[PDB]
């Protein structure tokens, strides 16, 4: 509010202004140093390894515009197990078909 | 209106024993001295009263008493066959990080305040001295 | 598929409307005319209106039908209760008011406000305390309505809402009047739903 | 609001027009006193989820306006939510010089949006938030220049 | 046959995939700090004490599986890969009874561990799950009553471990009455009180303004210093018409009440669902059969509604016989399409 | 006299509507129109059929 | 005004026949006994009162 005899009285007393979160619920700690993630879900009917690599890409891309004292890691993955998992029945494919 | 304290101190004495219509509020009167006009009139400002001292206070910790079912504030406490039972109490007042518990509660109990999970009133119980508080 | 390209079109046209239509909510259906069948709530011994009916099968019959196998959706004659307020012009002359008047004071005095918490976040450093705080909510019973503060002067004279109108739950509307065999009656239109068999 | 407010509004302004949907196994209601509510409706195997999801879409709102007005600001969503998550990203620098919120801001700024237009991605959920001009007020100020908050 | 009936029913044979999942829940009322200051702990446990398998830990405060709130936080481990950690002493299910045995020094929350099942998409921990619905309609309060006894009466049963509710205990709460007779003759009106009540506690965002060519919004709160115990309702001024300012406490009071945070419905009815794991060495369907035989004596009124991939175990389980039936049927009569008779059929389907 | 719909209320679990209009004896007739008053600027009621 | 109950029954006297246009409502009086000054003039307070 201002007078008009000059007097005024603006939002720089009465409050404090700052570039603040928007909410403060959840935050999240990787190995006990402060962190913040953001898990994604598959689509309905998708396939999970070619997402994977799509995601791992886009991050590669876009990787060198982050600023110095920044940084990205995968706290929790599951393509590994997949990958694991086909890898084991092929290799038991390949042993059955020679024993055979 | 900066938070800094006034470096004097004065008293206070009544001069208003009727309530104001509109407010609905009581104003009392204090005098200050100010030997270097430090304190302009129709500064905004803060005093700070004294309303009695409560001798023989008490006073809980906030992890240990809970509010329950449409009623007042319960604590659990063992006894001295370290059988652990709740007791009502009156506290309203918060201090700090402590309630000043009026009534049912009395030096030396030994109030419950970590392990609220894995107990009910009435189990033979063993007791640890606890990690919530700075002291 | 239609059904939701007419919706996405009146979706995306409803700002054109007015407030208080828009208020009342559109209604979009696929129904064409046909039904499983009808099955009505007559009250015989005329204790009870149109109105109350169609609340009683609002309320109570309306879940477990619709909970049941096989049944694709339904159609009631009349509506659920509301909470009808008659004004008298006489009184509002009285005590110096207009309707407006009173559509604030409703509007004022009949909320639901979000009020946060004691210890919510960011909190200060060492805080153990926290709880929701309820602060106003929308009132229930017919007395917590006519206590609805119209004006009021400091000296503690006061105008309520129970002189210059008169409260109670009705029917939201009055248009349709049906009776069965003279009796009155309310009841609801069933189709199937679709992959169904009808008898079971 | 508390999850009194969200308990038989919004809830119960849904629920009853969700029943009689093809093909339906269960439906499944949820509400929070921090202010949040989710209704997750699942079906039999066989049917395509895009014609589920817009049957879902042209029967709930026959009580669109019927809920507050005030939360139809945030929209309600509509998702395809399978059950679980795929993989998480994001961490500090070993430098440090970084709290806990503007590496969400960053993360939901900058990497956000990019992730999810990319292929495959049906759903995602972000821990933290992004940057908002917080204004925080003092009540003895406002009591000293006789103003309110509104 | 009697091999065959002997024979406990299951449903995809746990496997291990190098994940494991870890919740707390703190007594109600608990503040976000005495979350983090068992989540933190729990870590560096994890951290220290097992480095032989797991590889990092990632924590989060304010959310887990169970509900949302400040007394909620959950953790996601994800281990060592597979031949760094040979042998079944590595595995996830030793780890986890171990963690959990351990977890039970934490005297301060309720942490539960488990893993996820075999396949990531049906759920994402392991047991049966179970609504307790109220199908006659009766209170809220004899519900969580009959969850107390079946819990109570779960902890001492030798079949069942890790028996926990998946939503959350009830919580004191804080009613703030405004005399609106007294508030309305002071000379202040109502909606002020509305909006400053909503304002300086409920965070309202107001507009949207840019940040760096990005839209972003603006919200409208006190201070933390003005909002942390009721008698800081006090601190908060309204101004009147006639223009001056009256305290917040002038026509306001508050009282406490005791209110659930978290409710769930279940097909248009109430209902809260209890998780739990069966104990080891025995399967899952003789597990489900104990807490059959368990949830017989309840409260009436009531009901037990299974759901996930414990309702994929039962169909699973009930489309069986119908499906060996016609199965050995078409096999038969196929059979005796190619062979031209029917007693080579008869003699060979023995 | 058009029954203006004002905001919601509850009742036993369900979110009724709460409805404004005057009695129905107040609107009958014509002259019945004449029956309502509203305020001016200088706070008198000034009759509708003025 | 806190809604506490106060100890002294005071005694009623008619001083007011003249009903105010505003609000429809007559001013009756009574008179209370205040010995140790726990009352102020000009509070907000609700009195109880018989009829037959």
């Amino acid at each position: 509010k201002v007078n008009p005899d000059g007097s005024q009285v603006r939002l720089k007393d009465v409050a404090d202004v700052g570039l603040g979160g928007q909410d403060y619920s959840i935050n999240a700690q990787f190995n006990g140093s402060p962190a913040s993630g953001i898990a994604i879900k598959l689509a309905t009917g998708a396939n999970a390894l070619d997402t994977a690599k799509a995601i791992r890409q886009t991050i590669a891309n876009l990787e060198p515009f982050m600023p110095q004292g920044m940084k990205v890691v995968y706290p929790y993955d599951t393509t590994p197990v997949v990958s694991a998992s086909i890898h084991e029945v092929v290799k038991t494919l390949g042993e059955a078909i020679l024993l055979v | 209106e900066d938070g800094s304290q006034y470096p004097l101190e004065g008293r206070l004495e009544f001069s208003e024993v009727s309530v104001d219509e509109g407010t609905g509020s009581v104003t009392i009167r204090a005098v200050f001295p100010n030997p270097n006009n430090e304190l302009l009139p129709g500064m905004f400002v803060h005093a700070q009263l004294q309303e009695g001292v409560k001798q023989k206070a008490i006073l809980a910790p906030q992890q240990g008493v809970t509010r329950d079912l449409k009623g007042q504030a319960t604590a659990l406490v063992v006894n001295a066959q370290n059988k652990v039972e709740l007791r009502v109490i009156k506290a309203d007042r918060v201090i700090g990080d402590k309630w000043l518990v009026t009534e049912g509660l009395n030096a030396g109990d030994k109030i419950i305040t970590e392990g609220l999970q894995f107990v009910q009133p009435g189990v033979e119980v063993k007791t640890v001295p606890a990690k919530n508080v700075a002291s | 598929i239609a059904q939701v390209q007419v919706q996405n079109k009146l979706q995306l046209a409803t700002p054109l409307l007015p407030q208080e239509v828009q208020r009342q909510g559109i209604r979009v259906t696929k129904a064409v005319k046909n039904f499983l069948m009808v099955v009505g709530v007559v009250s015989t011994d005329g204790s009870m209106t149109k109105e109350d009916l169609s609340n009683y099968i609002v309320s109570n019959i309306q879940d477990p039908l619709s909970r049941t196998k096989g049944v694709g959706d339904f159609q009631v004659f009349g509506s659920q209760y509301s909470m009808r307020i008659w004004l008298d012009p006489a009184k509002l002359n009285s005590y110096q008011l207009t309707p407006g008047d009173v559509s604030s004071a409703i509007q004022a005095q009949n909320v639901q406000i979000s009020s946060g918490q004691l210890g919510g976040l960011p909190a200060v450093k060492g805080q153990q305390l926290n709880a929701t705080i309820i602060g106003k909510t929308r009132l229930q019973t017919a007395e917590q309505f006519e206590n609805i503060l119209l004006k009021v002067n400091p000296d503690g004279s006061q105008v309520r809402l129970k002189d210059v109108a008169d409260v109670g739950l009705g029917g939201q509307d009055y248009s349709i009047n049906a009776q069965f065999n003279g009796s009155p009656a309310s009841g609801i239109a069933i189709k199937l739903a679709t992959g169904a068999n009808a008898l079971d | 609001a508390s999850a009194e407010t969200v308990q038989d509004t919004v809830v119960q302004v849904i629920e009853q027009q969700m029943n009689g949907i093809d093909n339906l196994r269960y439906i499944s209601s949820e509400s929070n006193s921090d202010g949040s509510m989710t209704i997750t409706v699942t079906f039999e195997q066989g049917t395509d989820p895009d014609i589920a999801q817009v049957q879902v879409q042209n029967k709930l709102q026959l009580a669109t306006p019927l809920l507050p007005q005030e939360v139809q600001r945030q929209g309600i969503r509509v998702t395809k939510a399978v059950k679980n998550f795929l993989m998480v990203v994001g961490v500090v620098s070993t430098d440090g010089s970084m709290t806990k919120e503007d590496l969400s801001n960053y993360i939901v700024s900058n990497i956000q949006d990019p992730l999810s237009r990319t292929k495959g991605v049906g759903d995602f959920q972000v821990f933290g938030s992004q940057y908002s001009m917080r204004i925080w007020l003092d009540p003895a100020k406002l009591n000293s220049y006789q103003l309110t908050p509104g | 046959i009697w091999m065959f009936t002997r024979i406990p029913t299951a449903f995809l044979p746990d496997e291990d995939q190098g994940v494991l999942f870890a919740q707390v829940q703190t007594p109600p009322g608990s503040s976000a700090e005495r979350t983090q200051v068992v989540v933190d702990s729990m870590r560096e446990y994890l951290l220290e004490k097992e480095s032989s398998s797991v590889s990092s830990v990632f924590t989060v405060t304010g959310f887990n599986f169970a509900g949302r709130g400040q007394s909620s936080g959950m953790a996601f481990i994800m281990l060592k890969p597979w031949e760094e950690r040979p042998g079944g002493e590595n595995s996830v299910f030793e780890l986890a009874k171990r963690a959990q045995m351990h977890f039970f020094s934490f005297k301060d929350a309720m942490v539960f561990a488990f893993a996820p099942p075999s396949v990531l998409e049906l759920g994402n921990a392991t047991g049966f799950d179970l609504f307790l619905q109220d199908q006659a309609g009766v209170g809220h309060e004899v519900l969580l009553q009959a969850r107390n006894k079946f819990l109570m009466l779960a902890a001492q049963n030798p079949a069942l471990q890790r028996v926990r509710p998946n939503g959350m205990s009830d919580e004191p709460q804080y009613k703030l009455e405004i005399d609106d007779e007294k508030a309305s003759a002071l000379g202040v009106s109502l909606a002020d009180i509305n909006s400053t009540v909503s304002i300086a506690w409920g965070s309202s965002y107001v507009n949207d303004f840019i940040d760096r060519g990005r839209v972003k919004r603006v919200y409208l709160q006190g201070r933390p210093d003005a909002r942390m115990n009721p008698d800081d309702l006090s601190k908060w001024y309204v101004r009147n018409d006639k223009g001056e300012m009256v305290p917040f406490n002038a026509f306001a009071t508050g009282k406490w009440e005791y209110g659930s945070p978290k409710l769930e419905r279940y097909n248009g009815v109430p209902a809260m669902e209890i998780l739990g794991e069966p104990a080891p060495g025995l399967s899952s369907g003789d597990a489900m059969a104990a807490v059959e035989e368990i949830v017989k004596q309840l409260p009436k009124g009531v009901g037990y509604s299974w759901t996930g991939l414990s309702y994929e175990e039962r169909l699973s389980g009930s489309q069986a016989p119908a499906l060996y039936a016609l199965s050995l049927l078409v096999v038969f009569l196929c059979l005796a399409a190619l062979y031209e008779s029917w007693s080579i059929p008869f003699s060979v389907m023995l």
